């Protein structure tokens, strides 16, 4: 259905300026999706569908298939048409607390699309809220401006969560001054909240202490290293030899299928 | 090209983004205007130099004789055509692309040495062909163009490394090895110092070592320089020259940061407003900074704010978010210490990890034979 | 080598708003702190 | 009736499916024979050694 | 509500049986079908009442974790008949956020539980004394049963790395 | 003839799965005679030997 298909691309734009409605396009429009590339609809169609798909946050799958769309359609023009894609391809991405700047492209389009947008977007990696609250709005024309606010009204209240997991990623144990008034929150009971569901998640540990109002830690964050080794990475040498043992079936059955006809 | 007008022309960096500075070059600028041709280049970058009053006066002339010396040159080139004869028309042709080079237009000197190019007798006048589009290269800072000619000429040689064609050629690399951040193949290049002479065509002999003493000041370990530049006699008798590089290098391999810090700042004022050297000035600051902290931290389990405060000279409030970035960030060592005010690290880093530096290998290596099973009946 | 400007487009762009160089500063921060 | 074309035919195809489980099993008895006769023409060659 | 046909008016009720139903499944800890469930709710049909955006604020200072904007947000509800229904909220949710903050690692004193815990009527000394089952000191919450297990002996590892190896020798020699 | 081939197949189908065992039987047992002659062609080669040229 190539030419049903390029109807749905008019038909989705149609729908993608205001139809936020999504029970019948989603869930309904899904169709056994036939070989239709055309070596552009992966472009623009997958644009659509993932500006469809970036109401919800995605966070895994509309990154790794919107940035793959970006690096497909580079027959005529990869400059003019992919600093929107480029653009929202960011703007997605410095959610997730880890933002990618323009790094392997140099064209003088996307630097000048993006300067009103540079500022802040490396401005969510510090995560200052008094300060960066002041900057959105003193400058914000067009990044505020592009309708209704709702991913921008949500990340300066995202700030805190990239911040936070910067925190996640930065030293695990929490202080009550240096890091507290660091973070410009100064309260032990969300910060012991929040730090204690890092806790339950299994991923890293910390403790809590309380001797004369400060909060102690002794931040032994020590890796398995002649602590419990073969506890440690006994499910790796199982995990490891189970899949390179399945690799010595899947170097073992293609010579069977070789000498299968001779 | 290899005139001074290269150096002349090549001080339009400092020239256009600082306005104090902007004074002597635009002297010597406009001084040295009158020689080598160059007309073309300034009057090409003249957004950045002054009114057009004293413009127009000269141009006049300059446009004159340019078509008298290309047409002199072009009386030569059919003098020397129609002839028995290959030296007389590689050097026609080949001057008069050293003129075009000096007017600085590559379309005419790009079809130049293309059929200058393609007379090559031998391989050694084709790579000097190279190399004059290597020197032109070096002022309009293209990447590809300077490593099709030397990827394609540097094989084949057959007739041996000369004193300083094949140490000219290493020069080179050094400069394209200065331009990129290469720097574990770059440490090498630099060894053959001793066969250097002062060459006027690109760079002079200090301004060699002025530009090789930071990727060998901060490209290098302890050992490295032990064995290479301290056991070595060069940079014992080019020291002479300027007492402040014997300062950077007694300093750090002595390990004093108060006339480091107190002296830094020349570093990092000179490191900047040059051609090829000032885009990069922010790598070899946090990687000389690491590189200390790598050093000093090395031999030094245990750390008081104490002994650290009064050895760097510096505050606590800026070392603890320095440390802070670069443990998470910079990735130097294990989890820092901070129950009684005390750097305080384990880093196991030799034990275990020394037999753990194969699993990344391995990790990627399990996604390769996937890919491997991937492979399999399609 | 587009590697490395990762890390030095994150501590470069990181600097870019405010304390960018900071070697000029403590020359005039030794006394003061 | 409607049984020997419906009710056949699928039994007759799931049987057209375990002629593919036999492709299996003979193709994996012609390597593994051929392989055979590989292993057998060493060791029959070090035996006339 | 979920019909083909599109002609159906949506009535001014909408949102609000649908911010019960939101209500009753953040409350049966669904949440996970809440997070799912965010996809399809935005179609920007008022956007202007604090009825609206107040499942999604209130969720999200829940993932935030503060709950001093909740109690001093009490009073930020309209004459709107649900804030019985809010404090109903709070009641099946005093037992997650109570529970959470009063893990007790390694200790806590009370002159903090005065703070996060409710007022000073003996209901969560009474309850969770009977529920969690714990020792009661000199006015202080002490912690037992914290990183004391003991590690293994060794044996059983072994043992089920010899099986291991039973499956070496079986899955790398078993068609010979 | 047609629904023959069924009950008719099956007695291929017992033929054919018949020699797994077997073909397990020739490739576990060749290659132990394959290290029998093996090692005893190799054993042959003994260490008093002359030297030529």
């Amino acid at each position: 259905a190539d030419g049903q298909a390029t109807l749905l691309n008019l038909l989705l734009r149609n729908y993608l300026h205001y139809s936020l409605y999504d029970q019948a396009e989603k869930l309904v429009s899904k169709s056994v999706f036939p070989e239709q590339a055309n070596n552009n609809e992966w472009a623009r169609y997958l644009y659509y569908t993932g500006r469809i798909k970036a109401i919800q946050l995605e966070y895994s799958e509309a990154r790794r298939t919107m940035t793959n769309a970006l690096r497909k359609a580079p027959q005529h023009t990869a400059v003019g048409f992919k600093q929107t894609v480029h653009k929202l391809l960011i703007v997605v991405e410095l959610l997730l607390g880890e933002i990618p700047d323009r790094l392997q492209f140099r064209q003088p389009s996307l630097k000048r699309s993006l300067m009103p947008y540079f500022l802040l977007t490396q401005a969510v990696r510090t995560g200052n809220l008094a300060k960066f609250n002041q900057v959105l709005d003193q400058f914000g024309e067009k990044f505020q401006a592009d309708g209704t606010y709702t991913l921008i009204i949500r990340l300066r209240h995202n700030v805190i969560k990239t911040g936070v997991r910067m925190i996640s990623l930065s030293y695990s144990r929490i202080s009550l001054a240096d890091i507290a008034q660091k973070l410009q929150l100064d309260s032990p009971e969300d910060a012991e909240f929040i730090v204690a569901k890092a806790i339950r998640d299994g991923v890293i540990e910390a403790s809590i202490n309380h001797e004369k109002g400060y909060v102690q830690s002794k931040e032994m964050i020590d890796i398995y290293s002649t602590r419990e080794p073969q506890l440690a990475f006994h499910q790796r040498i199982s995990f490891c030899l189970d899949i390179h043992n399945m690799s010595v079936k899947a170097m073992r059955f293609p010579p069977k299928s070789y000498n299968k006809d001779l | 090209p290899k005139n001074p007008d290269l150096r002349i022309a090549q001080l339009r960096f400092l020239l256009s983004l600082p306005e104090h500075r902007g004074d002597a070059a635009v002297r010597d600028e406009l001084m040295a205007a009158v020689r080598d041709n160059n007309m073309a280049p300034y009057y090409e970058a003249l957004c950045k130099s002054l009114d057009w009053q004293i413009d127009v006066d000269l141009l006049n002339k300059m446009k004159k004789a340019n078509e008298d010396e290309l047409k002199r040159l072009d009386e030569e080139l059919e003098d020397a055509e129609k002839n028995l004869g290959e030296s007389e028309i590689r050097d026609a042709m080949m001057a008069k692309a050293e003129y075009l080079c000096r007017i600085g237009d590559k379309e005419g000197a790009l079809t130049a040495f293309r059929k200058t190019y393609d007379k090559t007798v031998a391989l050694g006048h084709r790579l000097d062909i190279v190399f004059y589009l290597l020197r032109i290269g070096l002022f309009y800072m293209d990447n590809d163009l300077i490593t099709r000619n030397t990827e394609k000429a540097k094989s084949l040689i057959e007739e041996g490394g000369d004193w300083d064609r094949r140490n000219r050629l290493k020069v080179y690399q050094g400069l394209y090895c200065v331009a990129i951040r290469d720097f574990k193949q770059a440490a090498e290049l630099f060894l053959d110092t001793v066969s250097t002479f002062t060459s006027y065509e690109l760079m002079d002999y200090k301004t060699f070592v002025t530009y090789t003493v930071y990727v060998s000041m901060i490209a290098l370990e302890r050992p490295d320089l032990r064995e290479k530049v301290i056991k070595g006699a060069e940079i014992l008798e080019v020291l002479h020259s300027l007492p402040a590089v014997r300062q950077y290098l007694f300093s750090l391999y002595e390990c004093r940061y108060s006339v480091f810090f107190q002296s830094l700042a020349v570093v990092e004022q000179e490191m900047k407003k040059d051609w090829l050297f000032a885009p990069h000035y922010r790598y070899y600051v946090r990687e000389m900074r690491i590189h200390a902290y790598s050093q000093l931290l090395e031999s030094y389990r245990s750390l008081t704010l104490g002994y650290m405060a009064e050895a760097f000279g510096v505050g606590v409030e800026f070392i603890d978010q320095e440390l802070s970035r670069f443990i998470a960030a910079g990735r130097l060592h294990c989890k820092i210490d901070k129950v009684n005010e005390i750097v305080e690290t384990n880093r196991p880093d030799s034990k275990n990890w020394q037999y753990q530096e194969t699993i990344k290998k391995g990790d990627l290596l399990l996604n390769r034979v996937q890919k491997l099973s991937r492979v399999i009946n399609m | 080598v587009w590697e490395d400007n990762w890390d030095d487009d994150n501590v470069e762009d990181d600097f870019s708003n405010q304390l960018r160089a900071e070697l000029e500063k403590h020359g005039y921060k030794m006394e003061t702190s | 009736l409607e049984e020997g074309k419906a009710g056949s035919g699928l039994r007759q195809y799931y049987l057209s499916k375990i002629e593919e489980l036999q492709l299996i099993v003979n193709d994996k008895s012609q390597n593994l024979r051929r392989l055979q006769a590989q292993r057998n023409e060493l060791n029959a060659k070090v035996r006339l050694l | 509500y979920f019909d083909y046909k599109e002609q159906l008016p949506e009535s001014a009720y909408m949102h609000q049986l649908l911010g019960l139903n939101l209500l009753f499944l953040l409350s049966q800890n669904r949440v996970a079908e809440f997070h799912t469930e965010l996809e399809r709710l935005p179609a920007k049909d008022i956007q202007t009442n604090v009825y609206i955006k107040h499942p999604v604020s209130l969720e999200q200072y829940l993932m935030e974790g503060s709950y001093n904007k909740v109690f001093l947000a009490k009073g930020n509800i309209p004459a709107e008949s649900y804030t019985f229904f809010i404090d109903i909220l709070l009641d099946t949710i005093r037992d997650e956020i109570a529970g959470c903050i009063e893990k007790a690692y390694e200790k806590i004193l009370f002159t903090e539980a005065t703070r996060i815990l409710f007022f000073n009527t003996p209901k969560k000394m009474t309850d969770y004394a009977k529920k969690r089952g714990w020792v009661l000191g000199p006015n202080n919450y002490y912690s037992f049963a914290s990183q004391q297990q003991k590690p293994e002996d060794t044996t059983i590892p072994s043992t089920e790395l010899a099986k291991q190896v039973i499956e070496y020798a079986r899955q790398l020699e078993m068609i010979v | 003839d047609l629904y023959s081939r069924y009950k008719k197949l099956q007695q291929e189908l017992e033929f054919l799965e018949v020699q797994e065992e077997y073909i397990k039987d020739e490739q576990k047992n060749l290659k132990k005679e394959f290290l029998h002659a093996q090692e005893e062609v190799k054993r042959i080669q003994s260490i008093p030997l002359v030297i030529g040229q």
